[PDB]
């Protein structure tokens, strides 16, 4: 479970890229997985069947290796029956995004320097990870908690915190990078002291 | 550090009007100006993204009345390799 | 040694947006910028060939929106005389 | 001393690509580049006459793919007053 | 004093070809070149009047093949105010 | 092990130009060449996937000028039986 | 003894792609390749009949994309005279 | 090391004529000839770049009078991996 | 040494008829023959220039009755590197 870290150790090669596949079937989920591991040497992070019956693949490697594994993976997935629901290929994922991939991490406390909070939910996992990556890159926000299609039937949400202007810039970039996959966004400009830090409980 | 905002004007006069309207619009800081030659100058303000986002849209409105505006853009958070390589005002 | 990537923009604003999008797209290092006069300014990133090949194609897509892109090109291995003569950030 | 080779490009990117193609094509010495303002930059290689004649015709072919080449010329024996007055990397 | 000859080229390469043909046509003295910005440069030779009259008409013939020639002119007797005020190689 | 790249040319000269452009454009290793008779020769380079993916598409561009390119293909992971059977330069 | 499988391609690159796809598609044994001259090379795999029947029908699909496939055939039992007279891998 | 020149002829007679015209044009060293099968034979000269650029342009002019010339190409600086892998006469 | 003369026939039979006509037409010395694959065979006679100039024009006349003559050529004084490298019968 130490393969989800941002930087590798000194005796390991560097793998900054990321690729997320989301498939309506589980059988060709495994076919897409080992085809992508046949073509290019991508370290596969997970091959996990998540709720609403869909298989979620996450792979990690260098930029060319992840790109080549993803082009093999999408020439296998779209074979007659279009069972590729959504895809994502980040050439460089943000450092605060890596440890929210394996398990659903929830947040229990904030700091006193937390003005505002934004909660984003998308219909897919790929749109959630894409919008979280874009919003972490463009603005000094902190990703607090994130759920990816387990227990909530395919939907995926995440919350960011920070200054109100920063989380509204993140709201703009999330609404641009999702477009039609964003279900509904909420911009809490000042959360209640009975709810700061402890939202889902 | 803070967010970035820019008005590029082909002409010094439109840039001075834009740089006045930006610092009168919202709480920004005119760090200076960049002369890229050929008559193009670029006024650079810094501040949090709501203030520079109001300041640049006031400076574009006040600078098109006096000259030629080339480009208006706001970066909410410049990367640490941009402030440390480009003369934008937060070079350590 | 490391691969070379360049975005030339007629305008400082589009060049700063391109140089920000390149360093946010992949692990590249913005070594600097070149002012050839006449409004043309060139941002230079430098890193391994897949990362700069993604970074420059992100910076072109983010620089056509606000600026005038003159040239986008990636050199996967510049020769040692290029780095020894031209100011590309890896001068020995 | 050695023969002269020049590629003038309106743009830093085409000049760097031309310089890279010249130093990869033959045994030439990229001594620098001249900035005459307005976006014109001139890459100057220097070596014996057949090597620079192959190098400039490789760099012209590789630089028109990435930009607009103004002038290509090879001088087989630059005069000593030319090397003494013009900055061609052989000023005594 | 001595007669004055000039080739102005929009571009460095045509100016180097002109300044080479002027010193290879006759016995002149290439005192240097003036960079008036925007790409316009001017090679300035200076010598006795028949030599510069042959040198400039060889440099004009050789510089039209490679570049954009703006102006060619010979001054047989420049006034002493022109020498003392302009950078023409014979400033006392 | 390392990724694979091949240029098959009906002609030795186009194969030599392809094998020169592949080892100049990126960091690959020309392990040899395979003669299959009838005029077909295959240059085989071998390196990591980004370098060979740039090198084969540079060698295809440089080999269509002088020769007849038959096939260009990149195998990013050649299987261990392929390296143990076919002569690809990494047979244990 | 073991079942036989063959992909003949006019070209070394298509044969290498087919030989990679056969040993990645199923558990077969790539024993070598036969060079009958004139550009034709034949990759020969050898294993039990389901594995070679899947491996050749995947290697034909992968080799038609990159080259020219001449003949594909699977022999479930080659006769002992065929294995003793032809170089097919199991010559005693 | 030295520059490289090749004439490929479908036929031994045209290749001998090209290999004679190359060594009679200038001082080059005919290291030999490569037989890729199918009637294609390639005469390979290897010497300094002016001599091989005159040699191959005489051999192309003299080999098209008697035979079928496939490819003519000059490499002024072949890479050290090209000399180490391909049999070009200067194998270390 | 002596003058070189060649017939190339796509076919052994026409080459033997051409060799017989060459050695009967004048005082030449049939040193051997060269096989470049594809059915191309070159008969090589070697004698002084009038004898081989009569012999090859007799062998071409006798070989066009039975075969497909590709090339006929006479070299009056073959270069010493051509006799040293190419297999012409007088290798020292």
């Amino acid at each position: 479970p130490e393969r989800f870290d941002a930087t590798p150790p000194a005796g390991e090669p560097d793998r900054p890229a990321l690729g997320v596949l989301e498939l309506t079937s589980i059988a060709r989920g495994i076919t897409v997985a080992d085809a992508a591991l046949k073509r290019a040497p991508s370290l596969l992070l997970m091959s996990r069947p998540v709720s609403s019956g869909k298989h979620l693949l996450m792979m990690r490697g260098q930029v060319a290796e992840v790109e080549e594994s993803m082009i093999a993976a999408r020439e296998i997935a779209g074979a007659g029956s279009g069972a590729l629901l959504d895809e994502l290929e980040l050439p460089y994922a943000h450092e605060q995004l890596w440890r929210f991939l394996d398990a659903p991490v929830v947040a229990d406390a904030w700091e006193e320097d937390t003005e505002s909070v934004i909660i984003v939910e998308t219909a897919t996992v790929c749109a959630a990870i894409d919008s979280a990556d874009a919003a972490l890159k463009t603005a000094p926000v902190v990703l607090r908690d994130m759920r990816l299609a387990i227990g909530i039937a395919g939907k995926a949400f995440f919350t960011l915190t920070g200054e109100l202007a920063d989380v509204e810039a993140a709201a703009e970039v999330v609404r641009e990078r999702c477009g039609a996959r964003l279900l509904e966004l909420a911009c809490i400009a000042r959360p209640v002291d009975e709810l700061r830090g402890r939202l889902f409980f | 550090a803070d967010a970035l905002g820019m008005i590029e004007v082909r002409g010094f006069v439109g840039m001075v009007e834009a740089a006045d309207a930006m610092v009168k619009a919202a709480k920004v800081e005119l760090i200076g100006y960049e002369k890229t030659g050929g008559g193009y100058v670029t006024a650079v303000v810094r501040g949090d993204v709501a203030a520079v986002k109001a300041a640049t849209e006031a400076g574009q409105r006040a600078a098109e009345r006096v000259g030629e505006v080339v480009a208006v853009h706001v970066i909410p958070r410049p990367h640490v390799n941009v402030d440390a390589a480009l003369p934008l005002g937060r070079t350590p």
